[PDB]
RNA sequence: CAUCCGGUCGAUCCUGCCGGAGCGCGACGCUCUCCCCAAGGACGAAGCCAUGCAUGCCCGCUCACCGGACGCGGCGGAC
RNA sequence: GUCGCGGCGCGCCGAGGGCCCGACGCCUGGCGGAGAAUCAGGGUUCGACUCCGGAGAGCGGGCCUGCGAGACGGCCCGCACAUCCAAGGACGGCAGCAGGCGCGGAACUUGCCCAAUGCGCGGCGCGCGAGGCAGCGACGGGGAGCGCGCGAGCGAGGCGGGCCCACAGCCCCCGCCGCGGAGCCGAGGGCAAGCUGGUGCCAGCAGCCGCGGUAAUUCCAGCUCGGCGAGCGUCGCGCGGCGCUGCUGCAGUUGAAACGCCCGUAGUUGGCCCCCCGCCGCCACGAGGAAACGGGAGCGCUCCAGGCAGGCCCGUUGGAC
């Protein structure tokens, strides 16, 4: 019977765009969400990264 | 000498008692209601 | 009276009680440490072992088995006490054995027993005795 | 650690600490007949209950009758008892209380208002209503049949504006 | 939320122990429709370790490549 | 010498200090506290683990950097293990999160993310196996249900849409079709609950008394019946039972128990009396000092186990004590 809920009314889109949470934004009719890369190759990637040395753009 | 030789009826295919609370409801009307003691022999006898 | 009661005593009261509270024998053996080195189960409640051998005023003979506990390589017997788990137990086959109602003494006509058995094989006994499971595994 | 490690918990009933006594199953039953209980936890949550509600008011009694923690802890005691029904209005002195017993508890539970409403055949067939959901406690349906109905909602309890 | 019961005798009253009856902590056996909360290799082995991860960030220093690299430096890594 | 006092170290001098109000020595399957279990009152047992404090990172030692470490996801050595080698050399410390071996009666995914709470750096952010979410999960706790009625209704379950979510689930709301399922113990007494067939002191039951040597009211099966209930039973431990450890509150002629008798130190206990002063104990009040847990005021998470919320015109809304 009853539902409540909280609302948020900004003055100007611009401000909407840098004060808002970024997954309410995607959420919204707002921006598109590119595919996430999983943080585990992130973390391998880092590694390995740390093993080389001088210049390590190769990997 | 052979262990287990002391250790044929089918069984009585008759309804399933009304489980839930209705048991309790069942044996409301058992005793209270319904004429009783219990126990003896002849009593079979006359169930039977 | 006989004990003391002046209002400077607690320290003798104290002593007196912790000196005379050892002739319980249930204190004694519970907090001695006796029983526990003693005891082949160690406090635990019951033990995995190996059997190795069945052996067995009323004049009815009782069937029971020769253990070995796997942690400890002292010997004991456990009493099989459900009829016709003589079969269900063979020669060397891992067991678990637990106590009897009354820890440390002997229970009921059997003389010299203290244990029972409870698994073979890793099946309850009461589970096969029932025919609920089988021990076709072995 | 997790926060879920700080949610309290606790129980809510207790047990006889004799179990085979003849006058008490026998009074268990006939309790649960005029009642329609499921099975014998509600009488020990009802009994839990009115052994708190005793040794409160027990504990306010040793104390003198202008003790502020007693003038306190009884004008508390008083207005949830009487908001929720379980005692009488006129009366309002902590003696009382030490007469209550677990069927004025039983008395103010949903199916009991919806009884002594009409608004149902039996304690049973109040229940299997309960449960179908066709009943509006004040303005909200509940499908709770040991939902407990204080003063101000018992005439507010209405058959469910959606059920069929 | 102040409770007891059976067992020494041909029968009886006592002392005295044995056993039963409840709660909690764990292990074992059987069984299991729905929802909510929720502990989880501590139990005389602080025994032994493949595999992968658990501490980075940036304000200064750009003739580096087409400013992002990298490195010097600063903070932190003793929480 | 140390940040610094000090036998902390050295030189000299003197002799001293502790002990039945229990030193010293030995043992401990010994981290401590806030607390937990039990239940008339007085108490007994436990206290790995949530918060505070202490100690350690295979054993024993040493050191640099730094405000701060005698640090080990920092280095050096010895010892015990271990690894790679193109045999000359090199390298390691999961009592961090998952995972594996062994051990035992005994204990889970080699998952996703920093969106929340905070930490480090830094301006419009990054990272965090801290931390959160999900997976397994009958340690366990709370709420419903296997029908009511002479016919209707309603669950669980599936199909789709919402809402929620870092993404997904899940709860809940909405339309369509609609799986109704109880076991574990026992029937001589304690202890609520009785009919035939077998076997014959055999097989077996039995916490205790006991049954079974031809009606077996106790074993093995059927019927019947009782208890609890999505739980039931078995094993070990603690509390209670226990006024069988007795301060409250045991007994001591004969049941177990007054030293053979006297003296006597520590120790314990000590008649009556002073009207107001000081000191000790004692009682009451007060300050000061952590929360959680516990008690407890108020608030209808549909109730509840819980949480500190929440409504509109809120004590300054509240979270007192
Ligand atoms: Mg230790
Ligand atoms: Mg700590
Ligand atoms: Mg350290
Ligand atoms: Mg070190
Ligand atoms: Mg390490
Ligand atoms: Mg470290
Ligand atoms: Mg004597």
């Amino acid at each position: 019977g009853h539902t409540v809920g909280f609302c948020n009314a900004y003055q100007n889109m611009d401000a909407l765009m840098k004060y808002e949470p970024g997954f309410r934004k995607i959420r919204c009719g707002l921006i598109e969400a590119p595919k996430p890369v999983s943080r585990k190759q992130l973390k391998n990637l880092k590694n390995r990264r740390l093993k080389k040395r001088g210049t390590e753009k190769a990997t | 000498t052979s262990a287990g030789k002391v250790r044929k009826k089918e069984k009585k295919e008759k309804p399933r008692p009304p489980r839930g609370r209705a048991y309790k409801r069942l044996l409301y009307n058992k005793n209270f209601v319904d004429d009783t003691r219990l126990g003896p022999n002849n009593l079979l006898i006359r169930q039977k | 009276m006989s004990k003391t009661s002046g209002l400077y005593t607690a320290r003798k009261l104290r002593t007196v009680r912790r000196v005379n509270r050892w002739a319980d024998k249930k204190y004694r053996k519970a907090h001695l440490g006796t029983w526990l080195k003693a005891n082949p189960l160690e406090g635990a409640c019951m033990a995995r072992g190996i059997v190795t051998q069945k052996i067995g005023p009323n004049s009815a003979v009782r069937k029971a088995v020769r253990v070995q506990l796997t942690k400890n390589s002292k010997k004991i017997t456990a009493f099989v006490p459900r009829d016709g788990s003589i079969t269900y137990i063979d020669n060397n086959d891992e067991v678990l054995v637990a106590g009897f109602g009354r820890a440390g003494r002997a229970v009921g006509d059997i003389p010299g027993c203290r244990f029972k058995v409870i698994k073979v094989a890793g099946i309850g006994l009461l589970a096969l005795f029932l025919r609920k499971r089988e021990k076709r595994a072995r | 650690p997790r926060i879920s490690r700080h949610r309290n918990s606790s129980k809510t009933y207790s047990t006889p600490k004799k179990p085979f006594t003849k006058p008490r199953l026998d009074a268990e039953l006939k309790l649960c007949g005029e009642y329609g209980l499921k099975c014998k936890r509600e009488i020990y949550r009802a009994r839990y209950m009115l052994a708190k509600i005793r040794r409160t008011a027990r504990n306010l009694l040793t104390l003198d009758e202008n003790d502020i923690k007693r003038r306190f802890e009884g004008a508390a005691l008083l207005r949830r008892l009487h908001m929720l029904g379980i005692l009488d209005e006129e009366k309002d002195q902590l003696d009382y209380v030490l007469g209550l017993r677990i069927e004025d508890i039983f008395k103010r539970r949903l199916q009991s208002v919806i009884v002594e409403s009409k608004l149902a055949k039996s304690v049973h067939h109040a229940r299997n209503m309960i449960k179908a959901r066709h009943i509006s406690v004040g303005g909200q349906i509940v499908n709770i049949p040991s939902y407990m109905v204080r003063i101000s909602n018992t005439s507010r309890v209405a058959i469910a504006d959606t059920s069929s």
